[PDB]
């Protein structure tokens, strides 16, 4: 039956459609791989801290150590400075 | 130099951080 | 003394082909509503979120996901056919709640078994000013 | 309370967006906070009124140590009539190169606004000479601030 | 079900009682105003008729003499036009000279300076010059005399009062019986065969014998008094043949079917005449010709009283597929029983036709001197965009009535409908998202553009020197008609359009009529602005439609009506639920849509076509070819069109083009004075108009009709009309001066 | 005959089944993706979905780039797309923390579309979803590197 | 919830009821008009705020009054 005061999951349709349910098609030895090497990664808060100083960091690596031949604002002007309206 | 440094400070990772944990704080249920 | 009739599930259910109007994960995880009635035939009647549906001979269930379209509906199956309705309140605990009549008498008729609530015995007017009730909990229409 | 924001229960109990958007808009009608009282109303106030000054003193100690650092104001008292002067440096990447050029004047090393604040003539009415004393101002103005 | 001719008599006594009873149509209004909003009501429930009654046949019989009432005044308006070629106008003058006299049919009274508005149109006329186009049609009609002028606007005078007469006779009179109506075959088999195929064959007719010759002997230089008068060449019919000699024949070659050697007068040469800038007209009265047989041929589908044929019920019933269901069944039953649905269809198809016509005549332009004259283009072009669009957001309003008022499935089923009902929530969320794809992958490719030019980098904008958005499609496209004479149409001389085409640039005057239009980034990226712009009308509108019934919102939304204010300030607010309210909200999109669209045809056509040619061939454009390289920046928008080409307008003071001058600053007006209806709420306003009685009951001058402040739904209603009409009226007065001064 | 059908039978759940919705090849290709995946370990769906995701991001920052005409730094455009791996995995990170505490069991449904009792993915879980998270980073990451590795014999470079 | 009152003011109608969508208002009995009924608010949690009831009293002034308040799911009228 469609209504049922028993299981309310399926009278309002609380059903996974697309979720295979089957085994691992990843074979092992790739899953002890990413595993044993993904694994610092998987605790929250340390990935958020790492994510935050580490690309904080750098970023400001690659701001500060940036050349002119990639940025036009460290390259500086390299033209005389003009004359303004009236004044300098 | 220091504009290069501060800029992104400021620009970047300031209002991620400011963002992300302005949005733990709204998102909190005590 | 009014006894609430319990919601009997298996009670069939109007025939329709299925609407985007329908049930959601409010259904699910918060609360859903279910409107019965008795029917005299197999009648159509507009639903009150998808197009069209046939009402179907003798008692239909019709589960809905607020009370607004359940009282909707029931409006209109008052008035435009002649039909007895409630409808319910039901909890993902499986937990009912009877809802409407709540007397088995209509609201709009007086029924004697009713206390009155949120009801000031004075003119509109009468009401005090903001400043007498500031910094206390209460607002001036509380009282 | 229980969540944001605390100081109104029946924003915090709303399961919507809204929630949010008015915890902004009210947090500062104190008189409209849960367990309010005059006390709290008046000492919330002052206290804002403290937090308010700062503000305004680290602003122009920012506003005097940009024309220190990065301004003309040196440069722009001995000609008051033909420097145009200088509110702060333009660091942005997103620049060309002909807006590195183009925004390069007021005699600087790189692109800069030109203030139309005013500053520059009223620091040089009052006495203001060197940028010596613009840092001064501006570190006197922190420490006012906190 | 044997078709005939079904009135009653007598129905309604024509008489002045009701005349003297205002709001007689509706059972409150008749009770007259205890406030002041009566005043409003009557005339927003004037012609609102299936609420005056429930009776569909005396709906249908107000209906009827209505259209007759319309007519009527269509037909008084080209007895106008008609009447003041002949008798205000300089239409002989510029018939001689067309390149140089500027055609005005308007002349205005000296009283109170107002005779300024007279210049110098050319012929020694001083008057309004005039951008409808009446010039080139009566030229193409062979008119030549504004004694033939004066003739047909008595003539046009004379059937606006006969079908003033037959509205009368056709409500008071004869009313036709509800099957009457509802015979919807016999409808469509006149309709194709008699009004379009009849009307298309007597034109071609006209054409043939009058706007052929006549439009040779004006090619050929001959004086327009010196040339025959338009039957002389029915009489002898040696003058034709002298221009034409296929009429020595006696239309012996249409029965023998030797109809090739009609190939003197009816020809598929296409292009245009490069004399007169505009098509051939021989191509022109073949066209007629064939469109004649067409509709003759398409208004014998349809079974009447004589068993062959088809009925549309069967024809519906037929249609139905494993996706739709039973579809199209029921749709015969709701065709014949709403007017709105009906009006909902027909407003649709004819402002979409709108728009295919305002297109199709600056592509292939009809008439002789009609290219070159740029204000009568782009006045022709901008006026039917507009109607067009009107009219499409009439369909959305009149669909919505539908739903609201005439959709039953009780009683009037139809499965194509129930389901779009039953999956609207998907239809209108894709709708959402594809506008929101198109509001960045356009808007946001302009923003991008000017954000890169700003900061000194144009190599990295969208650009035909930079990052190319070639619209390859359309390139492909007209590539394809280019070649199509000779090729897969053998028989038509040159392209169909000298826009396709390349090379045979036409020159009137010394001024381009076309050339080909070239395509590029800009135009791919304001292209792709007009699908956007469209699919968010398209999204207003249909959302409105699609829940005028019902929403998860508010279950019982239908029994508040089709135009209601709100639902309250509960639900977190109901305001413009109704589908009035999204007619409201949509007549915005369309105000934008058709802005952006005429801006782009100005822009465009001013830059990459229109110009003047030298004596060597040398084009110069109105302006500088910069199209391609400043509309792909806001700021271009904003400086080298709006900028520059409002100078005109600007500079219209002390000449007769002031006038648009005064247009622009009051449009502007009246466009800001809508933002005040639009950004408020009547309360306000009724608790000032609170004092303000008070201020007249203190000196015993209060009113009885109560004063009340606009119903919410008046307010938003005034509102989208001054700003509509503001707006409108400032690009109007924008154009004219512009195009009348520098073209 | 009909092609639309209500969902999973029935009328008043608010969906429709259509060959878009539930069709064998669509069933199976969903079911296959590694979101989908309800008993794998979340953290090697993280590492597929980051590799598949990490590896694509490298192709729209390097060809429309600032730097892309400058084929010197052009093509090392593709630390753009390890930022944006970055940031996507701060999202992640933080949609998981505000979205799932310590001790709470997995919101994911414990049943199946023809009735029968599941057992519920644990993607949806504090642990399971800082699993996932790590896992496309690292993925995301590695996939950005592989792409950037394959500069060479490839019509778009 | 939205607050909703009554006030005694009222004359028993029913009006206030009958407007109402989502059956927040019944009539009790009462002594004080001819009708002998008044109005009355025992629901409020399903209030949605839309002041139909409003519309539909007669009284001058108004004898339901509909205070917007702290907003839920049900007031809001969320299906989701
Ligand atoms: C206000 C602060 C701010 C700052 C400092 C920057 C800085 C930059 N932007 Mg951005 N931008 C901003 C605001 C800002 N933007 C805003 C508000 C918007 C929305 C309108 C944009 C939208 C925008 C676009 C569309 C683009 C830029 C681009 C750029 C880069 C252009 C210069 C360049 O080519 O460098 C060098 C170029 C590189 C590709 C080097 C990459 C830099 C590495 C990856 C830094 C590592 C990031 C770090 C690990 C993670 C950061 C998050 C951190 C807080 C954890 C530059 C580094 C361009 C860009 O990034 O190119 C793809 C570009 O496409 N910006
Ligand atoms: C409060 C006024 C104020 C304002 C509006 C600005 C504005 C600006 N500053 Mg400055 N700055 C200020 C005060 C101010 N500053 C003070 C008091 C100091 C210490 C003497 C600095 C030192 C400073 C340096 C070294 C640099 C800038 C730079 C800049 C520019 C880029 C933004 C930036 O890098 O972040 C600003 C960086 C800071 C260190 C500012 C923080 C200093 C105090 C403690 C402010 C308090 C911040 C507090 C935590 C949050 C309060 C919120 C707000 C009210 C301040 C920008 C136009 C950069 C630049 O010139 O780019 C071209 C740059 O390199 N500022
Ligand atoms: C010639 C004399 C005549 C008389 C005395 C009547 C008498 C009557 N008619 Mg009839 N009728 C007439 C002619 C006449 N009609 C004509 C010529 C038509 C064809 C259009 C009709 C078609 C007709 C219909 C369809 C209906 C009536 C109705 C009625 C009755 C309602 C009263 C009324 O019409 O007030 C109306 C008073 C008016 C002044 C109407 C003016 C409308 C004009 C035509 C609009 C002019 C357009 C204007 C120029 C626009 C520019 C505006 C600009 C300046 C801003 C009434 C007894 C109605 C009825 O049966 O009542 C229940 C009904 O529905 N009549
Ligand atoms: C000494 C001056 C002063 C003081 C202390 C107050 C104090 C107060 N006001 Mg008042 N008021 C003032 C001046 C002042 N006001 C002025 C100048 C105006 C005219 C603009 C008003 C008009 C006004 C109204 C209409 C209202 C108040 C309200 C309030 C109370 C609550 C404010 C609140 O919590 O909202 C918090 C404020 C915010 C969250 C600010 C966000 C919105 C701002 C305007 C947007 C900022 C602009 C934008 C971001 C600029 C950046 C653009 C970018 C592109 C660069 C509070 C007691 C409210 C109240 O409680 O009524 C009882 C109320 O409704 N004020
Ligand atoms: C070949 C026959 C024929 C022709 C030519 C027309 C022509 C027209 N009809 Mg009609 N109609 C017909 C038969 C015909 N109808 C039939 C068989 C039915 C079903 C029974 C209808 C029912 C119908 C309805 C319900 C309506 C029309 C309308 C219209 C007008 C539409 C607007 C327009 O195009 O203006 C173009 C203008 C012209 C072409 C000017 C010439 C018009 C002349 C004077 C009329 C010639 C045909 C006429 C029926 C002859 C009868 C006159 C005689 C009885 C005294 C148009 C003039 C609308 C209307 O009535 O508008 C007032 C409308 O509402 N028709
Ligand atoms: C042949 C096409 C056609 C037809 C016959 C109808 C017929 C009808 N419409 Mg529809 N509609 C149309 C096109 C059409 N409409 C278009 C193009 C639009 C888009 C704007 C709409 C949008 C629309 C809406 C939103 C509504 C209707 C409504 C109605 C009904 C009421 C009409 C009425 O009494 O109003 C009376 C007429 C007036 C009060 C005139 C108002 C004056 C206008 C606003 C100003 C005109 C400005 C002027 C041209 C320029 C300035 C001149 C000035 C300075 C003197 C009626 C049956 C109404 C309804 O309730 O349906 C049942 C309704 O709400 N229509
Ligand atoms: C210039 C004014 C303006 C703007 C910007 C919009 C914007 C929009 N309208 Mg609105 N509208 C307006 C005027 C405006 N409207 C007015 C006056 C009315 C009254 C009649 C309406 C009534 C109206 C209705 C009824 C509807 C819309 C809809 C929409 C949306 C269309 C979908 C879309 O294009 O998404 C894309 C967004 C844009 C094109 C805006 C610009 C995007 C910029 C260029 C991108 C920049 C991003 C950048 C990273 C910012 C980050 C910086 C960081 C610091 C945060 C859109 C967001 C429709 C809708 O809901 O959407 C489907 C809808 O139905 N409008
Ligand atoms: C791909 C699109 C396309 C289009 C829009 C046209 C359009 C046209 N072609 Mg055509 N044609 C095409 C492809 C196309 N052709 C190709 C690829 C070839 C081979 C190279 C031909 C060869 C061809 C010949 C030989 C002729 C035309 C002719 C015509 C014109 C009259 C149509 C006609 O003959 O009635 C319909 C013809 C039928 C056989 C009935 C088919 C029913 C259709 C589908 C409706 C017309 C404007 C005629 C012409 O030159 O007119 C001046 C003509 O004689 N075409
Ligand atoms: C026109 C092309 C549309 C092809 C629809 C394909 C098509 O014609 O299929 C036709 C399909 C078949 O229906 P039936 O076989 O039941 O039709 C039989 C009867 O209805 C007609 O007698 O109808 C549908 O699939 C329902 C519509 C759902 C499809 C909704 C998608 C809408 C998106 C369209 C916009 C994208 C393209 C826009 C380009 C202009
Ligand atoms: C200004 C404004 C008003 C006030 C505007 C009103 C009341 C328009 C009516 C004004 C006219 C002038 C009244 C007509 C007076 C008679 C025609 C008599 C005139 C006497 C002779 C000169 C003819 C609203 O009522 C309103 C309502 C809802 C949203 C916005 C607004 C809004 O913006
Ligand atoms: S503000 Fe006006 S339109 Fe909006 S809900 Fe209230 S009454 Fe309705
Ligand atoms: S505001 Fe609406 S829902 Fe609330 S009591 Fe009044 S009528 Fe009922
Ligand atoms: S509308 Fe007013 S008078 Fe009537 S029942 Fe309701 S509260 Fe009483």
């Amino acid at each position: 039956v469609y209504f049922d005061l028993e299981d309310l999951g399926n009278t309002t349709g609380q059903w996974d459609l697309y979720g295979s349910d089957a085994p691992s098609p990843y074979n092992s030895l790739q899953s002890k791989f990413f595993e044993t090497f993904a694994a610092p990664f998987t605790k929250r808060g340390l990935l958020l801290k790492f994510l935050i100083l580490g690309g904080g960091s750098t970023l400001a690596y690659f701001s500060a150590t940036a050349s002119g031949d990639i940025l036009p604002i460290k390259k500086g002007p390299q033209l005389p400075p003009q004359l303004g309206p009236r004044l300098g | 130099n220091l504009p290069s440094l501060f800029v992104p400070l400021v620009g970047l990772l300031f209002p991620a951080v400011a963002m992300a944990s302005l949005f733990l704080h709204v998102e909190k249920r005590l | 003394g009014f006894t609430p009739p319990e919601l009997d599930p298996n009670t069939p259910s109007p025939i329709f082909g299925g609407s985007t109007g329908g049930l959601l994960r409010k259904a699910q995880v918060e609360e859903f509503y279910v409107i019965t009635w008795e029917s005299p035939k197999e009648q159509i009647f507009e639903m009150p979120t998808g197009g069209a549906a046939i009402m179907r001979e003798g008692p239909n269930l019709l589960k809905l996901a607020r009370k607004e379209q359940c009282l909707a509906l029931g409006t209109r199956l008052r008035s435009k056919y002649k039909i007895k309705y409630q409808f319910y309140r039901v909890f993902p605990s499986g937990e009912v709640q009877y809802l409407h009549p709540k007397d088995g008498v209509y609201p709009e008729k007086v029924n004697p078994g009713r206390q009155g609530v949120g009801v000031n015995f004075r003119s509109i007017g009468k009401n005090v000013s903001p400043i007498e009730v500031k910094f206390t909990g209460k607002q001036p229409y509380d009282l | 309370a229980l969540r944001f924001p605390r100081f109104s229960q029946g924003l915090a109990q709303d399961p919507t967006t809204r929630r949010i958007w008015f915890g902004i808009a009210t947090a500062h009608d104190f008189e409209s906070h849960d367990d309010i009282t005059e006390g709290r109303l008046y000492q919330n106030i002052f206290a804002s009124h403290f937090g308010q000054l700062a503000i305004i003193f680290l602003w122009t100690s920012g506003n005097l140590f940009h024309v220190a650092w990065q301004g003309n104001f040196e440069a722009w008292v001995q000609d008051p009539l033909h420097v145009r002067p200088i509110a702060h440096a333009i660091w942005d990447p997103h620049f060309g190169q002909p807006a590195v050029e183009a925004f390069t004047r007021g005699g600087a090393l790189g692109p800069v606004n030109i203030a139309y604040s005013g500053v520059y003539q009223w620091w040089y009415t009052i006495g203001l000479r060197t940028n010596e004393d613009l840092y001064t101002g501006a570190i006197f103005l922190l420490f006012l601030s906190f | 079900p044997e078709v005939k001719i079904l009135v009653d008599r007598d129905p309604i006594k024509t008489s002045f009682e009701q005349w003297a009873k205002p709001g007689h149509f509706s059972r409150t209004i008749a009770k007259g105003p205890d406030t002041t909003t009566w005043i409003w009501n009557l005339h927003a429930d004037a012609h609102d008729f299936d609420s005056h009654t429930s009776d569909l046949e005396e709906i249908s019989r107000k209906v009827f003499s209505a259209h007759f009432g319309q007519l009527s005044i269509i037909f008084l308006w080209l007895s106008g036009m008609y009447f003041h070629g002949a008798r205000f106008s300089n239409y002989e003058a510029w018939l001689n000279d067309p390149t140089h006299i500027r055609p005005s049919a308007q002349v205005v009274w000296p009283i109170v300076g107002q005779e300024i508005l007279n210049g110098d149109v050319g012929g020694g006329f001083r008057g309004i010059q005039i951008t409808s186009g009446f010039f080139q049609i009566w030229r193409a009609s062979g008119i030549t005399s504004e004694l033939q002028l004066y003739c047909t606007a008595i003539g046009a005078l004379v059937f606006a009062a006969l079908m003033l007469f037959a509205g009368w006779f056709h409500y008071h009179k004869a009313a036709p019986k509800l099957v009457w109506f509802q015979d919807v075959e016999s409808m469509l088999n006149h309709h194709l065969a008699g009004l379009l195929g009849l009307g298309s064959l007597s034109w071609a007719g006209h054409q043939v014998h009058v706007s052929l010759p006549i439009n040779q002997f004006l090619n050929a230089g001959v004086d327009p008094k010196e040339i025959p008068l338009p039957h002389e060449f029915i009489l002898n019919r040696d003058l034709l043949a002298q221009l034409y000699p296929s009429f020595a024949e006696g239309a012996t070659p249409f029965f023998t079917l030797n109809w090739s050697k009609y190939a003197d007068f009816l020809t598929f040469r296409g292009g245009l005449d490069p004399l007169t800038g505009g098509l051939w007209l021989t191509d022109i009265a073949h066209h007629h010709l064939a469109i004649a047989i067409l509709f003759l041929i398409a208004g014998h589908m349809y079974r009447t009283n004589w068993g062959i044929g088809h009925g549309i019920k069967d024809i519906l019933e037929a249609h139905k597929g494993p996706f739709t269901g039973q579809g199209h069944k029921g749709l015969y039953e709701i065709l014949t029983t709403s007017w709105h649905a009906q009006l909902s269809i027909n407003l649709a198809m004819l402002g979409s036709l709108t728009i295919i016509v305002a297109h199709h005549m600056y592509a292939m332009p009809p008439y002789p001197y009609l290219a070159t004259d740029y204000g009568t283009q782009l006045s022709l072009f901008t006026h039917h965009m507009w109607i067009g669009g009107f009219l499409i957001v009439g369909a959305a309003a009149h669909a919505a009535i539908f739903m609201v008022r005439d959709y039953d499935p009780t009683t009037r089923y139809n499965d194509l409908l129930d389901r779009v009902l039953r999956h609207r929530d998907a239809i209108i969320s894709h709708l959402n998202w594809v506008c929101i794809f198109l509001g960045f992958h356009s808007f946001g490719l302009y923003i991008h553009n000017d954000t890169m030019s700003a900061l000194g980098r144009p190599q990295d904008m969208f650009s035909d020197t930079a990052i190319q958005l070639q619209p390859v499609f359309a390139q492909w496209i007209q590539n394809t008609h280019a070649l199509a004479p000779g090729t897969t149409a053998p028989g038509a001389t040159t392209s169909t359009s000298l826009t396709w085409g390349g090379g045979d640039l036409v020159s009137v005057g010394g001024k381009v009529a076309l050339l080909p239009i070239p395509l590029g980034t800009a135009d791919f990226l304001v292209h792709h602005i007009h699908a956007f712009t469209i699919h968010v009308t398209v999204l207003i509108l249909l959302k409105g439609v699609l829940f005028a019934r019902s929403s998860r919102l508010i279950p019982d939304k239908a029994n508040l009506g089709f135009r209601f204010p709100c639902d309250g300030p509960g639900r977190g607010g109901t305001c413009q639920v109704s589908a009035w309210d999204h007619v409201f909200l949509g007549l915005f999109w369309m105000y934008n849509a058709i802005s952006v669209v005429i801006f782009h045809f100005s822009w465009k056509m001013q830059s990459d076509v229109w110009g003047s040619i030298n004596d060597q061939g040398v084009v110069t454009h109105i302006t500088g070819g910069n199209f391609a390289q400043s509309s792909i920046t806001i700021n271009g928008w904003l400086r080298d069109f709006l900028w520059a080409q409002a100078s005109q307008v600007i500079q219209s003071y002390g000449s007769s083009l002031s006038a648009y001058g005064l247009f622009f600053l009051g449009a502007h007006f009246v466009w800001a004075f809508s933002l005040m209806f639009l950004f408020s709420g009547r309360g306000y306003w009724q608790e000032l108009i609170e004092s303000i009685v008070w201020a007249h009951n203190k000196l015993k001058v209060a009113p009885a009709t109560q004063p009340r402040a606009l119903s919410i739904v008046q307010g938003r209603a005034v509102g989208v009309t001054h700003y509509l009409l503001g707006g409108i009226a400032t690009t109007w007065a924008f154009f004219l001066a512009r195009i009348i001064a520098v073209g | 005959y009909q092609v639309v059908q209500p969902i999973n039978g029935d009328p008043f759940i608010g969906s429709l089944e259509t060959p878009v919705t539930s069709s064998p090849l669509v069933a199976w290709y969903l079911s296959n993706l590694p979101g989908y995946r309800t008993a794998v370990n979340p953290l090697l769906r993280g590492i597929e979905v980051g590799l598949a995701h990490g590896f694509l991001l490298v192709g729209p920052f390097v060809k429309a780039g600032p730097l892309r005409n400058t084929e010197i730094a052009g093509q090392a455009g593709s630390l753009a797309a390890g930022g944006l791996v970055v940031i996507l995995s701060i999202c992640l990170t933080i949609y998981g923390i505000s979205s799932f505490n310590e001790g709470d069991p997995s919101t994911a449904p414990s049943l199946t579309l023809t009735g029968r009792k599941k057992q519920p993915d644990q993607l949806q879980t504090a642990d399971g979803w800082a699993k996932f998270t790590g896992g496309f980073f690292f993925g995301g990451i590695s996939g950005v590197i592989w792409a950037f590795f394959l500069l060479y014999v490839l019509d778009l470079p | 919830s939205h607050s909703v009152k009554i006030y005694d003011t009222c004359i028993g109608c029913t009006q206030c009821v009958r407007a109402c969508p989502t059956d927040v208002l019944e009539m009790i009995p009462w002594g004080g008009c001819k009708a002998k009924q008044i109005a009355s608010a025992p629901r409020t949690e399903d209030c949605v705020g839309c002041k139909r009831c409003e519309s539909a009293c007669p009284t001058d002034f108004l004898s339901v009054r509909v205070y917007l308040w702290h907003e839920t799911t049900r007031s809001m009228g969320l299906a989701y």
